[PDB]
């Protein structure tokens, strides 16, 4: 129940621990170079060998069941999210093209034997939680005011994804249905680990690459997904103590690079 | 028994607690389930030459001919282009023109992962009674041909001819071929998150996530229009049908 | 090493910043150089390594100009979250420092000794 | 006469050349990691493994005998002088304390066999030429109004190098001498090449990494100075053609890097 | 003959052109030539606890005690302190203090490369007749002790005692010993283009160049001072010298 | 790493959590350290009994 792993010039201990949850196929780490492209790629190395740490909002008591937070990969990098800083990895990522990687995260709480409560963290694949339904990204002010998402019939049914406006030739169809709906009895289908405040405090997971071409576009891809939610309302005897707090960890595992080129820009 | 379901990973009858092990008596295999046909749509028929419907957004007052092709895949379409949103007009009489829209629902209640990829056979039923007709395809990424030419003062339309796949059915007939999964993306994408274009992009909307497109009309020339509007059915099936990884299902109402 | 109620958690990070033109202080800074997190448990010790890196074979023991030759950067302690004291157990833990010498240490010209103690 | 050199996604090619001076030792190439530090280094990859390029001054007829400009290297990174632009290799080093490295530089000109003139250029080790007498490093602003330096008894006797005011306790002496002067005539003894109008166009050389320690810190380092003297003004045939211009371009070999930490600021 | 000197490496006597190969008759060697004693610099002689000058700039009005102590190193020295421009007071009587300077004119006639090693062996000589002293040296990077102590109610200053090496010589006698090489850096830089700080530095100032600091005094209590000054010459030896790159020469005026 | 200090006997380089086992290079050592001259006190000198 106690055992740390070292990576690069940081490490990362755990006071305890069940184990790692492996996903879809035994030893993650083994992969190939994509077959899409010929210029020689970029490998891994050890100013990139390292782990990333960032924080989340605050967990109260007036928050209900089903409630919700996102954090998608790599984008959080990108976005700056939570004040996660990728330093070599997001210099690295902004100058090139092509990338394929896998992603391995630990997620810990400070829940204490006086709480009640439990916690459900999951990898949902190919998700699209962070942008607004006007087809917008999420700021990282607008992310404040709302600590945590409100499920609500809308994300149930996926009714309220981006779409395409038709134009005034046609009439305004009734939207009723989506290809990304939320459906919050069966997240346990993806791998998740219980963050229970009786038995544990630090949960991980290990992913391989997934994508339906053997490589993807370095500045769009959304393939994996942190999520997180609240099954029983947290909930305690006054003046013992008031809420904790959340952190994570990221780090990715043999990456490959394709396509140099100058900084990207945007216009 | 003893357990611990919060680490995921729980272990695995009556033999355990109690037992029985009642023998085995396949049916669920993924390249058998989806081996079916299922109505996917249905679409006038041509009897000229037509214009094919502009890209998005399109504004008042823009001639072109609607109603007609269809997409080749589950993904939900709009105006016989991708979409996102799937909807549809419950309401009464209003104003404009009405978007065509479909969908696979028996695909989409068993839909439980996120990429899939198989072959598919098409077949065609007509509607009204003694109808003569005929059909044509092209690939993902190409375009229709239009315009005609004048044979003996004769208006023939462009689209008799041409190296894509082309079938002509008796009268009161029916028609049946195999296509090859052709689309440049490795597999189908069952529920998307990315964008295609570098800017003005819409997040989750794939670009050529389908098997091609489809179109009706009558081996006629262009000088005996008439007036009665036909239709035409259309059915799909798969083959060898494969799933690379769990997904969720449709939520039910608990009314 | 800790000293506190038993039945309370917490999570501290540690860091070390080789020489730079300002001393880091926030922790987002303080988290892409060499760092690791302390996890409160049964076990109340920790032991933090600092890597020897330098321009030179060997180092001045005493700083007066502050040159890279004696300066080797800094050291600092954040507490990644908030202490979560047990009830009843009234607050405000405490930490103690313990320091020596590595396996690999070593030192080579003798020189004077300072008498200021006698006074 | 005709070759070509490969290093990763870029190349140069040379209609003329006479071959590549190896320095001081054979194979240059060759280094081991340094000793005066126990961290894991970082090693050479394909992102940093190509050429850079960039422009000096050009070439007029009012230059007198005896002229010359300077490059420091790495300091020309840093400083993006003559539009130079490390990109990736400069945010490497901007993200660390120590670093090892060779060099490997060419430069060409487009003179014609219509002009008369020759140039010299040599690797100087170990030089202070770009820093004003004040103490202060010459800006890029500075460096445009006048072309070329103009060579002086002052510059020859090393007498006017950055030097420490003693303060209003003592009196002001009489400096006369440096261990930093420049002697003309004997430049030829750093490894050079002649760039004559009559013979060839571009020249190159090849050095190994040098210090009085096995590691040097990355923020000031100058081992290495890039010099281009005039040695015969340049004369031609009026209306025939006017001041050609010059180009230079540069690659590391075998770098290691240590020391990680956040971007450098000063203050 | 034929060659091509712009490429740099020439080849290579009488025999090639017209011959003669006078047969050898080792004087030029680096090991060699650095073995002979040459005068480095000539200081005071201290009789009682000194205050040791304080780093540049220096105010107006700041006490402390100058001319004694000097730097082991061929490289300029300004106030017994590491400098770069060498320089001379030429002019006559002025004002202020005058500071002492020192340089290895015959190391520089031949300093043609830029790294060096070499073990130093240190000798004084007096000047007046008849004069009693002793020496006192620390490394590279110390400090010297300051303050005395009371015996007998005799001011003896703490100098007298160390850790380092201490000389005694009898009267109108001399001194000598050799010291290892003891700087942090592992060469010596002839000329250097560094900075030894990361802001507020000097360009080209090394830190630690040098093998030590030498000083000396009278072996009587501070009681005693006495008036007239008294004088001390050095000389030094370079043992096993070793040079690592080529470099250039001291110019020569052609007046 | 783990460890118990409170036991008094503590375990024992960067090998052990990220390493550098720099070679040795004994000017430490008792009898040869105090083997060197210090003064110790100043006296009179005595002219009779």
């Amino acid at each position: 129940r106690v055992t740390t792993q070292t990576a690069g010039n940081t490490a990362i201990n755990t006071q305890s621990s069940l184990g790692v949850l492996c996903a879809y196929v035994e030893d993650p780490t083994k992969s190939d170079p994509p077959s899409s492209s010929t210029d020689q790629p970029t490998t891994t190395f050890t100013a990139i060998d390292r782990w990333y740490t960032g924080r989340l909002n605050s967990w109260t008591k007036a928050v209900k069941t089903f409630s919700f937070q996102a954090v998608p990969l790599p984008g959080a990098f990108l976005s700056r999210q939570g004040g996660l800083n990728g330093g070599a990895f997001t210099a690295t990522l902004h100058r090139h093209f092509l990338m394929k990687c896998g992603w391995q995260v630990q997620v810990q709480c400070n829940l204490t034997q006086f709480h009640q409560g439990a916690l459900l963290v999951a990898m949902v694949p190919e998700t699209t939680l962070d942008v607004k339904p006007d087809g917008k990204a999420k700021s990282l002010q607008e992310l404040n005011e709302e600590q945590w998402v409100e499920m609500s019939d809308d994300y149930r049914t996926g009714k309220n994804m981006p779409f395409q406006s038709l134009g005034t030739y046609y009439r305004p169809p009734n939207w009723t249905w989506g290809p990304n709906f939320i459906n919050p009895y069966q997240v346990t289908v993806f791998p998740h680990q219980i963050l229970n405040a009786r038995t544990s405090t630090s949960v991980d997971i290990n992913v391989p690459y997934i994508g339906e071409t053997p490589t993807q576009s370095s500045e769009t891809q959304n393939s994996w997904t942190l999520l997180v939610m609240v099954l029983v309302p947290l909930d305690y005897k006054e003046g013992a103590t008031t809420d904790p707090e959340i952190t994570f960890s990221v780090r990715p595992t043999s990456p490959y690079f394709n396509g140099l080129r100058n900084r990207y820009t945007a216009g | 028994s003893t357990d611990n379901a919060e680490t995921g990973v729980i272990e695995a009858n009556t033999d355990t607690d109690f037992g029985e092990l009642a023998a085995p008596g396949n049916h669920t295999n993924v390249k058998f389930l989806f081996d079916r046909s299922r109505l996917l749509n249905v679409i006038k028929v041509l009897e000229k030459d037509a214009v094919f419907p502009r890209p998005f957004p399109t504004q008042e007052g823009a001639q072109q001919d609607d109603g007609y092709f269809c997409l080749l895949t589950p993904r939900p379409t709009v105006a016989s282009r991708p979409a996102t949103r799937f909807g549809l007009y419950a309401n009464p009489s209003g104003s404009g023109v009405l978007a065509n829209t479909s969908l696979d629902f028996n695909f989409y209640s068993l839909a439980c992962f996120t990429y899939f990829r198989s072959d598919l056979e098409v077949t065609v039923v007509s509607l009204e009674p003694d109808l003569e007709f005929a059909v044509g395809w092209f690939p993902s990424g190409s375009e229709y041909q239009a315009s005609s030419f004048v044979y003996d003062q004769l208006h023939v339309p462009f689209h008799f001819t041409g190296r894509t796949p082309r079938a002509f059915a008796s009268k009161g007939g029916k028609v049946s071929f195999v296509l090859p999964w052709n689309s440049v993306s490795s597999v189908l994408p069952v529920r998307w998150g990315g964008a295609s274009k570098l800017s003005s992009a819409t997040r989750g909307l794939p670009a050529h996530a389908d098997w091609g497109t489809i179109y009706a009309f009558v081996p006629r020339p262009n000088e005996k229009k008439s007036t009665a509007v036909k239709h035409v059915a259309v059915y799909i099936r798969y083959k060898n049908a494969r799933a690379w990884c769990p997904s969720m299902l449709p939520f039910r109402s608990y009314k | 090493t800790f000293c506190g109620p038993m039945m309370a958690r917490g999570k501290f990070l540690l860091s070390y910043s080789p020489p730079n033109g300002t001393q880091p202080q926030t922790l987002s800074e303080a988290m892409q150089c060499t760092y690791s997190i302390w996890d409160i448990g049964l076990n109340s010790s920790w032991t933090f390594v600092v890597p020897y890196i330098s321009p030179s074979d060997y180092r001045e023991t005493r700083a007066i100009t502050n040159s890279v030759y004696s300066a080797d950067g800094w050291f600092s302690l954040h507490k990644l979250t908030k202490i979560t004291l047990p009830p009843d157990c009234p607050q405000s833990p405490c930490i103690l420092f313990f320091a020596s010498a590595g396996e690999d240490y070593t030192l080579r010209l003798p020189v004077d000794c300072n008498p200021s103690y006698v006074f």
